[PDB]
Order: structure tokens, then C-alpha cells, then sequence
């Protein structure tokens, strides 16, 4: 069952997919192709729960029924600084201007 | 002389229109002139069954807007006779619309007509606004299809 | 598997698969113009909407299953429907 996803960190999102029975870790294999930090280096979360490479996308909450094309599940990401890790940041998008009035 | 039409073949057909789509359905019948005629609407997720014909032609638009929807993945939909007592399924799904004319659709719907020039959009999307879905314009293309093939 | 960015008036960074992006003929054209998009008048909260339509583009385009609609916001269409316009998608 595919589940598809942006994991966001800061300013940048990516657009990825990947299975119900994927791990955590193999979705830090796709950070690390794209943003070239190893999976050691990186945290991703649920919410703002920290999830464990071991466990699949299914075991997180992650379903197939959830996390769609047309509207991805948010994955965060966070990377180690020095010796610590940065605290998880997203940012959101822009707002939308004010509703045209011929459109209410 | 219709390039699309219904044959009159006479013989049964028991079909079901299976409403795969969040839309209202209107189910279309191609007469015997090739002239769409309007059948009861099919609400999202239902099913009905039809006593139709082998070699009659149907086609299937939202019921509001008249957008085109897809019949077994195509335009048309064509009874073939029943065997095994089973019927024939015309399973009614959404296409893919590109992201354009998805957009158009939407502010189709909020948007009185009169009123499209007064969004503040670039002018040839005014004209797209305007090109509405058309019935007509569908089966003239699908007709120029079917004599292609 | 590779990956291009596109990148929002606002400054924010979406990463897709090439493959999916080049449902844009527009961005086709762009990219052989980096792997790198700059588009200076779509904000982010049209262009994160442009990138799941793709998503959704590919997923579906020959399925034989049943399609979701593609939801739009009223606030977001015409801002999305200029970009789409744009990018041709």
C-alpha cells in the first residue's frame, strides 16, 4: 500500500513515496540521495514524536488511506548541529489573498 | 445521417450504472437521430440498474456542469447482450482532468458568469472560463474519432 | 530517481522527482533551459498544490481504479488556475 508524503524541514518539503511496510530508515535513504546528510545525522517525526528507524511507515500511522497523492502526509526532519540536534522547525507556506467577492 | 447513434437492435440488455465518482451523474442516451436524451441522476457511490439494449450508446457528464466523465476508462458506453446472467457494468470514474480545466471547474462554480471579467486574471482564461463543457461539442469530436477509426 | 527543486516566490524549496515535474512542459522546458526552478511570481501555497497535483497526475493517469477528486480551496483557484495555465498541466 503506498503512502506518499512530504518531509519538511525549515523552507524546503519533499515530495516522496514509499510503502505501508517501508521503514523509517529507508525514507532517511531518500534525505540522504537528495540532501546528501547521512541517516545518522538526521531525525524524523511524526507530529513531534521521534520515530524509530525499525519500525515501518504502517507501525507510525502512516496508511495508505491517509497519506494520498493529492494530499501527502507531512514526515519532519531535523538535522544534527555539531554535536546536537536542531530542533525540529517547519515553516509554513504563504496565506492565500482574501476571497474575490464575485467568489462568495 | 448521425455519425454516433443508438442501433435499434431490439434485443435486451440489462446493464448497471455504477457511480464510481464523487459527482452527480447524468446518464446520457444517444437516440436513434444521435440526439442526446437525459436519463434520471445518479448520486456518488450508487447503483442502478438499467433495462437497456445491445448497440444502444450512452455517455455520462456531471449532472451539474455537464464535465465529462469516463465510462469503463472511456466516452462511450455500448450494451453488448447478457450471458451467464450476469449484466454489464458501466463503471462511471472521473478522468484525470489536467490542472487547468480542474481549476476552471472550481471557479466555474463560484463564479457567475456575468461576473468572470471582473477577476483579475489574464484575459484568455476569461475566454476559457466561457468555453464551458459542452454536450455538443463532445460528441462532435468523438463522431470525427469514430470515423478516424 | 533524480529529484529537481522547484522553488516558490516566498522562498520555499519543493523537491520532486524529475519524472513527475516533467508533467509540466513548461518545466521541461526550463530544465534544459539546473535541476533548479526559480519561479519568482507562484507562492508557495500554490506551488505545494502544483506538486501534488503531479503526484496525483501520475498516480492516477491510466489507473483503472476509481479517482479521487483533486480538492481546491475557493481562496487558492485562482492563484493555482494562472500557474496551471502557466505550466500547462
Amino acid at each position: 500500500m503506498d503512502v506518499f508524503l512530504m518531509i519538511r524541514r525549515h523552507k524546503t518539503t519533499i515530495f516522496t513515496d514509499a510503502k505501508e511496510s517501508s521503514t523509517v530508515f529507508e525514507l532517511k535513504r531518500i534525505v540522504e540521495g537528495i540532501l546528501k546528510r547521512p541517516p545518522e545525522e538526521q531525525r524524523l517525526y511524526k507530529d513531534d514524536q521521534l520515530l524509530d528507524d525499525g519500525k515501518t511507515l504502517g507501525e507510525c500511522g502512516f496508511t495508505s488511506q491517509t497519506a494520498r497523492p493529492q494530499a501527502p502526509a507531512t514526515v519532519g526532519l531535523a538535522f544534527r548541529a555539531d554535536d546536537t540536534f536542531e530542533a525540529l522547525r517547519i515553516e509554513p507556506f504563504s496565506s492565500p489573498p482574501e476571497l474575490p467577492d464575485v467568489m462568495k | 445521417r448521425p455519425v454516433l447513434r443508438s442501433v435499434n437492435s431490439r434485443e435486451p440488455s440489462q446493464v448497471i450504472f455504477c457511480n464510481r465518482s464523487p459527482r452527480v451523474v447524468l446518464p446520457l442516451w444517444l437516440n436513434f437521430d444521435g440526439e442526446p436524451q437525459p436519463y434520471p441522476i445518479l448520486p456518488p457511490g450508487t447503483g442502478r440498474r438499467i433495462h437497456s439494449y445491445r448497440g444502444h450508446l450512452w455517455l455520462f457528464r456531471d449532472a451539474g456542469t455537464h464535465d465529462g466523465l469516463l465510462v469503463n476508462q472511456t466516452e462511450l458506453f455500448v450494451p453488448s447482450l447478457n450471458v451467464d446472467g450476469q449484466p454489464i457494468f458501466a463503471n462511471i470514474t472521473l478522468p484525470v482532468y489536467t490542472l487547468k480545466e480542474r481549476c476552471l471547474q472550481v471557479v466555474r462554480s463560484l463564479v457567475k458568469p456575468e461576473n468572470y471579467r471582473r477577476l483579475d486574471i489574464v484575459r484568455s482564461l476569461y475566454e476559457d472560463l466561457e468555453d464551458y463543457p459542452s454536450v455538443r461539442k463532445d460528441i462532435q469530436r468523438l463522431s470525427q474519432e469514430h470515423l478516424e477509426s | 530517481m533524480m529529484y529537481v527543486k522547484l522553488i516558490s516566490s516566498d522562498g520555499h524549496e519543493f523537491i520532486v522527482k524529475r519524472e513527475h515535474a516533467l508533467t509540466s512542459g513548461t518545466i521541461k522546458a526550463m530544465l534544459s533551459g539546473t535541476n533548479e526552478v526559480n519561479f519568482r511570481e507562484i507562492p508557495s501555497h500554490v506551488l505545494s498544490k502544483v506538486c501534488m497535483y503531479f503526484t496525483y497526475k501520475v498516480r492516477y493517469t491510466n489507473s483503472s481504479t476509481e479517482i479521487p477528486e483533486f480538492p481546491i480551496a475557493p481562496e487558492i483557484a485562482l492563484e493555482l488556475l494562472m500557474a496551471a495555465n502557466f505550466l500547462d498541466c
